[PDB]
């Protein structure tokens, strides 16, 4: 059948017609040891489970124990677990000879593994006086010492998270013991047992849970992997077209060049650093003038304009170089400065009444060296992280637990940089920089995502954002055009050319589909994506 | 320490590193890491599916950039091995998952020491895979240096030995060189530079100059820094030769090699090899030195009278302290103390029988103090039997009657001193599952209860609820057991010790006691000791000055206090 | 004064950066202060003070020659038994002839302690027979000194013989506790052997070096005290300040 | 719910006809979705691997194919054997070319046994020896094979040039045959010619005859220095207009010169750094030149682009036969750089190679799949195209010229110093 193995596709089928909820159809498209251990388990019977009813799984590794270990281990509630501790003792006397190809023990420990989880399961179900320790002691000590020996004597185990879980299981089944709350506070049902179990075994033999609606979901992303502007996200067709990127409104407004724009939270109002602020929902209408300035910032109430001088301290309109306001309603009202002078105190729009100023303010160090001297700040959308700017190429992130002072993570990129532009409402950051090149780093785990080529960058300024939705990320450039790569891929979607540098690129965040570019040839132009 | 501490010790660092000042940091770098090293004296430390240590590899490759355009999502492990397999061909298969044949493991510890030569950048030469085994300037299309530079202000001697196997007098220079590094063009042309103090093989010359005779086919060379006088000197086949250099304290070093193309070597540092000079042989002569320079009303002690509001002038004086043997103050202080610290804690007697020996002792100012040695003795006589009886009962392990002692006694202490209560409840507990060996239905329902009464009652503060939580868990752990003072590990079996409970309980009582009714709880000697352990310690973190100059020995370099001095 | 000076927040600080073992290592959730408030706000440490007084103590007891003191401390240490072991010990460092010795020469009684260096001792005796107030004095001084007259040039110096020292008491007790050094170098060798091969329970309370030939056969706490003044002493030449210790 | 309904669809179309009557109990579904929607998703899983090369050319049934289970390689999908060692007369190699048909290898030596003279190996007769050729001892510099497969072009280093049958070091060949048997020479003495090698005598000269950078598109940049007319080669354009400015600059040191394939453009490196690049898009055909009397020398040529990268180049290669307007360049500073000529655009970037202080080369390969590159070391790099990782590092040698086969898809030859010339085979794909 087609290119596919067609007993596969039956089962696959009948383990899907079953999951779904039906019976006749998937019982009489017929025409186990899995199945019968798992009944075992799901209705409850745990004193009939002998060796061999768990031996006879088909491991997913390695192959099955040698028929020599499984005769002396199948000599033949809780004298049923000793008698299984008792069998299993006798096979270590044995394997003393050390006579293994460094996969038998490989498979030994893997069966233990899952007898301990039985038992495991076994203890926590006393909890829903003298019995617990009666059992945990001998019928659980002595398998988590087995256990251990067994993994000791491998060349496989991670150094970080591998060597210590039979220390740590043991610790936390005896601290369970005189503390109980811990044990109803667990979520400890007959259902989870079966989740590791299964974890265990082999998944060609066992359908793994969900696995058609896996592939539906995977066959949808290979369909909106050929048309990368859809509103799709997890029959017949949703691709095959095509797109396009048309400009459709210009403003010749003057003959200098700009600095800096910004769009309304709301998606109301043009900003522009020649101060202009322009309405944009009333086709374009000059709204008013504000009276050098070099950042431009919006409360998140949409209302209050902040500008950044180059010289004077602020503006507010119904040194210091960026300033960023939060998002939380409960610390709403303040915000963020910055300065090229090693110095950083939160304020807010009462023009006085300073607050924390960073210069000099599981586990805690001593203090570090100084001068931090920021360039450009973000505040993180859950306003429990503020993202800095360096001169020396790093960037610094603090963490704000409650006002109403450590730093999380430092991450280095070397070569000088510029925009941050935080992204649009995981943890992500696009990093622009010089040495033509742009960066998707990520500050809660301090790694580098990946990298964006192709816009000439040396020794200017240039701005960068995101766009439609999360999915596009654009650039200005030195030659005068616009660079939009995909995000998820992270290929040269487009290169438009509509200036003759450009400096800044903004968006809407509050329509999907439009965005802004300003440029140093005078002019000021609005594009939109032609279906 | 236990009895397998000291052996892992010793197999890892170098025996002569161990006698000097510089072992108790040693000894931390070792204690923070006991565990795992526990563990791993198993197998696989004798001479991958990545799960951490994924993200650093991931950073350390696209530092390069030999990874373009690809996402840190969806990335197969084994690639990233075998990419990185082509551009750090060492890397002994035991990084990934992250005498002493035990090979580069420092790298964990932290070892600040140097350990391996270090590999030019060019491809001039090659070493064995280790940086000791074997050195050889491999033919042409040749200098190079430790990898770490050791400080100055953290030790007081270091020696390193190299062996010379192979011959063009040999052509081999080799020393010490100032580091202002990551100079080398005339490094590579002549066999030294302005800053390289070596000594050469040609014949015998020292850099920067008839100093010794030229080795040659098989000759042990080593070279050895002293700071305890800023010296630089040198040693072939065990013999000690002349000292070199001098006056070189405060600056920094590395060893430094440069070899001729027909010409190989063997390295030693020391930590596997032992030498053949006897470095320990030269040590303790400097030590003996430095303790021979060092160790060759009017008694009462008050507050010091310099100190105004946190602001300490000093009077411009000779010196502060003048207390000497012949005048007859040391003694006499020495007494009044000793005195105080007897009738502290407990041993009364033996306070009553030095007060009755030095009366004896003299003869017809030492008279002054066996008075005031009385009426201190005799004032604080309720205090003392109080003591006593409380060290009864807690040797007697007796706890109950302990707490209903202290609350019959001092009425208003328990009532509002909740973190004294536990530890001595927490003590009761211990005793009681120290001697149960049915009782075991019964230290579930007296765990049990005291958990509810400790944890669960949150009008303690949060902080002390969280704590009282993780020493119940620790005792808890013990009951898994069945003869927990030998099967249990070494902190849970600690829990059990004679140390923790007879030795902890009145530690802590006596000071709380003390504590609550407004009198000092210092004994004014092991405050004298632990002040001279720590003034010798800022001492050797700021280079002083010995005598009169910074040229002269610096003699505080070779005290080593514990166990030299305070170990018999 | 402007090197490190140090306050007592900041000195305290730096002290307690140690972290003594006291053989509790391996269970670093132990270490930590209690917050005593009422009597406010004070701390106390759970870590050992020291861990190694009681022997120093002892040592201290038994150098300088101190029966009685000796006896008790080592009853409250754990080497005692019986009434036998008591006449063991007591023959062992034999502290009474050793006391008796010492306390003799301080008294002047120089004669009588000899009938158990050298020359020093003969110098005292004839300071003692010239502070008493001839044919049998220059008989006496010319065997018993021209036998060791022909020495050196220091001993013709001290021969000869400021004027209120050699008559005080001082010169009477620098000699003596200069012989029971020597005594007690004389006598160390014997407990070595002992204990090492006739199998003894008591410990060698006495550990061309200088260190390993003179440094022991003295009281260790004396020892101390000298390195603590001459450390406490050698900050305030390098204008470093450090807090004393008060009482 | 949809899935229930294509579920009995699919059901009775297979022929369990009973079960999906038992089911029973949005435009009529086509025949055959599921074994479209699972042939799609097993598309996606073998997209989002990183060791699949797509062979350039759906019924692979190597026991490969499993859907129950996210299924990926583990080794890389494609090997590299070493097959042969020509090791004969080792003195010095320093270019190999193969011809257009594949029937020939072209390797030149130096200096070694009979003055600086070449060899031409047949391919088919076990790489025996088919030409050893006679040379001027001046240890000959360039090589180049004529689209008809047969001529040879030699270009040495003391001012001559050879053409043999079956200063100036930058040769190539015209592809199309409107305009057959022309060459471009480009020499270090700030010339560049057209040039016919049958004749021999002149076709055009350079160096005072471009236009400089076209000026602008629609006269938008506007840019206004000197103006010269319409006498500039040009078809009747529909792009804009590309005769704009006729300023000028001292003539760059060419040090390499390509040809795309529809002779539409010339690529020329130079020293400082630059490429640059010129289209013969009107230049007189062959037939239009040889009776009627248009002549160059009183015309010029255009100049679409100037690509600025910064250091100085070694060596531009081409493509066979994402989009068609791609060069390879290579450059010192441990780079390979990637580039869009007829637009100006840098594409990718691939790093690992040691390059310093020499002159080394590079090409495509596998078609189009992987870019491979020599380096300081005897080693081999081979990065893929699209995305630009390694995908591998052979070892070879230090080595300092590599080829392709541009015939046999599955070939290729190296080079380095100590005359050891190894062919590799690609197999497994």
């Amino acid at each position: 059948v087609g290119c596919f193995d067609k007993k596969q596709l039956t089962k696959l089928l009948i383990h899907t017609l079953k999951e779904l909820g039906y019976d006749s159809a998937a019982n009489q498209l017929l025409l186990n040891h899995i199945q019968t251990f798992f009944k075992l388990i799901k209705t409850g019977q745990f004193h009939l489970i002998n060796w061999q009813i768990v031996c006879s799984l088909p491991l997913a590794h390695s192959s099955p124990l040698r028929s020599e270990w499984l005769q002396r281990l199948l000599i033949p509630l809780f004298d049923h677990m000793l008698l299984q501790l008792q069998y299993l003792q006798q096979l270590m006397s044995s394997v003393n000879s050390s006579t293994c190809s460094d996969a038998e023990i490989a498979t030994l420990r893997n069966y233990v593994e899952i007898m301990i989880l039985v038992n495991r399961q076994i203890f926590l179900e006393f909890f829903h006086t003298a019995l617990p320790v009666l059992y945990l002691r001998k019928i659980l000590k002595n398998f988590i010492e087995i256990w251990d020996s067994l993994l000791v004597s491998n060349d496989q185990f991670l150094n970080e998270e591998n060597i210590f879980n039979p220390e740590t299981t043991l610790r936390e089944l005896s601290t369970y013991l005189t503390n109980p709350k811990l044990t109803a506070q667990l979520n400890l049902e007959r259902d989870h047992l079966i989740d590791a179990i299964s974890k265990y075994i082999d998944p060609n033999e066992l359908v793994p849970k969900g696995r058609l609606l896996h592939l539906l979901k995977q066959a949808i992303k290979y369909q909106q992997s050929q048309d990368i502007f859809n509103i799709i996200d997890p029959d017949n067709f949703s691709h095959d077209l095509t797109v396009t990127f048309q400009e459709w409104k210009t403003i010749q407004d003057t003959t200098d060049e700009i600095w800096f724009l910004t769009f309304s939270p709301n998606g109301k109002y043009l900003a522009s650093a020649t101060i202009t602020v322009y309405d944009v929902e009333q086709d374009f209408k000059i709204y008013k003038t504000c009276v050098s300035v070099l950042y431009l910032m919006f409360s998140p109430d949409s209302r209050y304009l902040v500008a950044c001088p180059f010289s004077e301290d602020v503006t507010i309109y119904d040194r210091v170089w960026c300033c960023d306001a939060f998002h939380t309603a409960e610390r709403a009202g303040w915000m963020v400065v910055g300065s090229p002078d090693r110095e950083a105190i939160v304020h807010s729009l009462t023009t006085k009444e300073s607050l924390f100023s960073l210069k000099g303010r599981w586990q805690y160090v001593e203090d570090d060296e100084t001068f931090p001297r920021v360039h450009d700040v973000k505040i993180s959308y859950d306003d429990k992280y503020v993202l800095l700017m360096t001169h020396q190429g790093v960037i610094d992130v603090y963490d704000f637990s409650g006002f109403p002072i450590p730093r999380i993570a430092r991450l280095d990129v070397g070569k000088n940089m510029t925009c941050i532009s935080l992204p649009l409402n995981q943890h992500l950051v696009l990093v622009s920089l010089q040495d033509n090149e742009l960066q998707m780093w990520d500050y809660k785990e301090n790694i580098l995502i990946q990298k964006y080529f192709g816009q000439k960058q040396q020794h200017f300024i240039i701005r960068s954002c995101f766009a439609y939705g999360n999915k596009l990320v654009m650039s200005g450039s030195e030659d005068g055009k616009i660079y939009i790569w995909d995000r998820i891929r992270g290929n040269l979607v487009s290169v438009l050319s509509g200036h003759s540098n450009c400096n800044v690129v903004a968006s809407n965040p509050a329509d999907k589909e439009m965005f802004a570019s300003g440029g140093d040839d005078g002019k000021i132009k609005i594009w939109k994506i032609s279906r | 320490m236990d009895d397998v501490d000291r052996e892992f010790i010793n197999c890892l660092f170098p025996s002569y590193l161990l006698q000097q000042p510089v072992a108790y940091d040693l000894w931390i770098l070792y204690l923070q890491h006991r565990k795992l090293f526990h563990k791993l004296k198993n197998t696989n430390l004798i001479n991958k599916l990545t799960a951490l240590t994924r993200k650093e590899i991931w950073s350390k490759l696209m530092n390069l950039g030999v990874l373009g355009t690809i996402s840190f999502e969806a990335v197969n492990d084994d690639y990233l091995i075998q990419v990185y397999k082509y551009f750090y061909p060492d890397v002994n298969d035991f990084t990934l998952r992250f005498n002493s044949m035990i090979p580069d493991i420092y790298k964990i510890l932290g070892y600040f020491l140097p350990s391996r030569w270090q590999a030019q950048p060019n491809n001039s030469l090659q070493l064995s895979q280790d940086g000791i085994t074997h050195l050889q300037p491999n033919p042409d299309y040749a200098v190079t240096w430790a990898n770490k530079s050791l400080p100055d202000n953290k030790l007081t001697i270091f020696y390193y030995e190299i062996k010379v196997l192979s011959v063009t007098n040999s052509n081999i220079v080799i020393g010490y060189k100032l580091v202002e590094n990551e100079s080398i063009n005339k490094c590579q042309k002549y066999g030294f530079d302005l800053n390289v103090f070596g000594y050469c093989g040609f014949d015998g010359l020292i850099t920067n100059s008839e100093y010794a005779k030229p080795f040659g086919r098989d000759d042990v060379i080593g070279c050895g820094i002293n700071f305890i006088d800023g010296s630089i000197f040198f040693t072939k086949n065990g013999i000690h030769l002349g000292n070199a250099f001098t006056d070189l304290n405060d600056l920094e070093f590395v060893p430094y090699v440069a070899l001729r193309p027909g010409n190989s070597i063997k390295t030693n540092f020391g930590l596997n090899e032992d030498f053949v000079f006897d470095i320990i042989g030269y040590q303790d002569k400097w030590k003996s030195l430095a303790y021979e320079h060092i160790c060759r009303l009017k008694f009462l002690l008050g507050e010091d009278n310099r100190f105004i509001d946190g602001k300490l002038v000093r009077p411009d004086v000779n010196n502060i302290n003048n207390l000497s043997v012949d005048d007859g103050s040391l003694p006499n202080t020495l007494n009044v103390m000793i005195n105080d610290y007897l009738i502290h804690e407990g041993l009364v007697d033996v306070a009553k029988g030095f007060l009755k020996d030095l009366q004896k002792d003299a003869v017809n100012e030492s008279k002054d103090v066996i008075r005031h040695n009385e009426r201190q003795i005799m004032k604080e006589e309720r205090m003392v039997k109080i003591r006593q009886e409380l060290r009864y009962l807690i040797n007697k392990g007796q706890i109950s009657k302990c707490i209903n002692y202290i609350d019959n006694e001092i009425p208003d202490l328990l009532k509002n001193n909740l973190e004294l209560v536990f530890e001595l409840k927490l003590a009761n507990y211990l005793v009681m599952i120290k001697k149960s060996s049915d009782e075991i239905e019964n230290l579930i329902l007296k765990g049990q209860e005291l958990s509810n009464e400790f944890i669960y009652d949150t009008k303690i503060p949060q902080s002390l609820r969280d704590r009282f939580s993780g020493q119940l868990s620790n005792v808890s752990a013990l009951l898994a057991y069945s003869n927990p003072l030998v099967e249990a590990p070494k902190e849970i079996s600690g829990y059990l010790s004679d140390e923790y409970l007879q030795e902890r309980l009145f530690q802590v009582s006596n000071n709380t006691i003390l504590t609550f009714l407004h009198k000092d709880s210092e004994c004014a000697l092991e405050n004298v000791i632990s002040n001279t352990r720590a003034m010798l310690s800022t001492l050797l973190e700021y280079n002083a000055f010995g005598s009169t100059n910074s040229s002269d020995p610096r003699y505080y370099k070779a005290i080593n206090f514990d166990e030299d001095v305070l170990n018999l | 004064y402007g090197k490190k000076c140090f306050t007592k927040e900041e000195w305290k600080e730096q002290v307690a950066k140690y972290s003594a073992m006291g053989e509790l290592y391996a269970n670093k959730t132990i270490h930590y202060p209690l917050k005593i408030q009422p009597n406010g706000f004070a701390t106390i440490q759970t870590t050992p003070i020291e861990p190694t007084l009681p022997r120093l103590l002892l040592n201290y007891f038994v150098s300088m020659a101190y029966e009685d003191s000796s006896i008790r401390m080592a009853k409250e240490l754990g080497f005692i038994r019986n009434n036998k072991d008591i006449a063991v010990f007591n023959d062992l460092y034999k502290i009474k002839e050793r006391f008796h010795i010492k306390h003799l020469i301080k008294l002047g009684r120089i004669n009588e302690a000899m009938e158990e260096l050298h020359f020093k001792l003969l110098l005292l005796n004839l300071i003692e027979m010239i502070r008493s107030h001839i044919l049998n004095l220059i008989q006496y001084s010319q065997n018993k000194l021209a036998i060791k007259a022909s020495s050196s040039v220091k001993k013709m110096q001290e021969l000869e013989l400021s004027l209120q020292n050699l008559y005080s008491i001082s010169l009477r007790s620098k000699i003596a506790d200069l012989v029971n050094e020597k005594l007690l170098k004389f006598i160390h060798p014997r407990i070595q052997f002992e204990i090492s091969n006739n199998n003894s329970k008591f410990p060698d309370l006495l550990n061309n070096n200088y260190y390993s030939s003179e440094f022991p056969y003295e009281p260790r706490l004396t020892q101390i005290m000298k390195l603590w003044c001459w450390c406490e002493n050698q900050l305030h030449h390098n204008q470093i300040g450090v807090p004393r210790v008060e009482n």
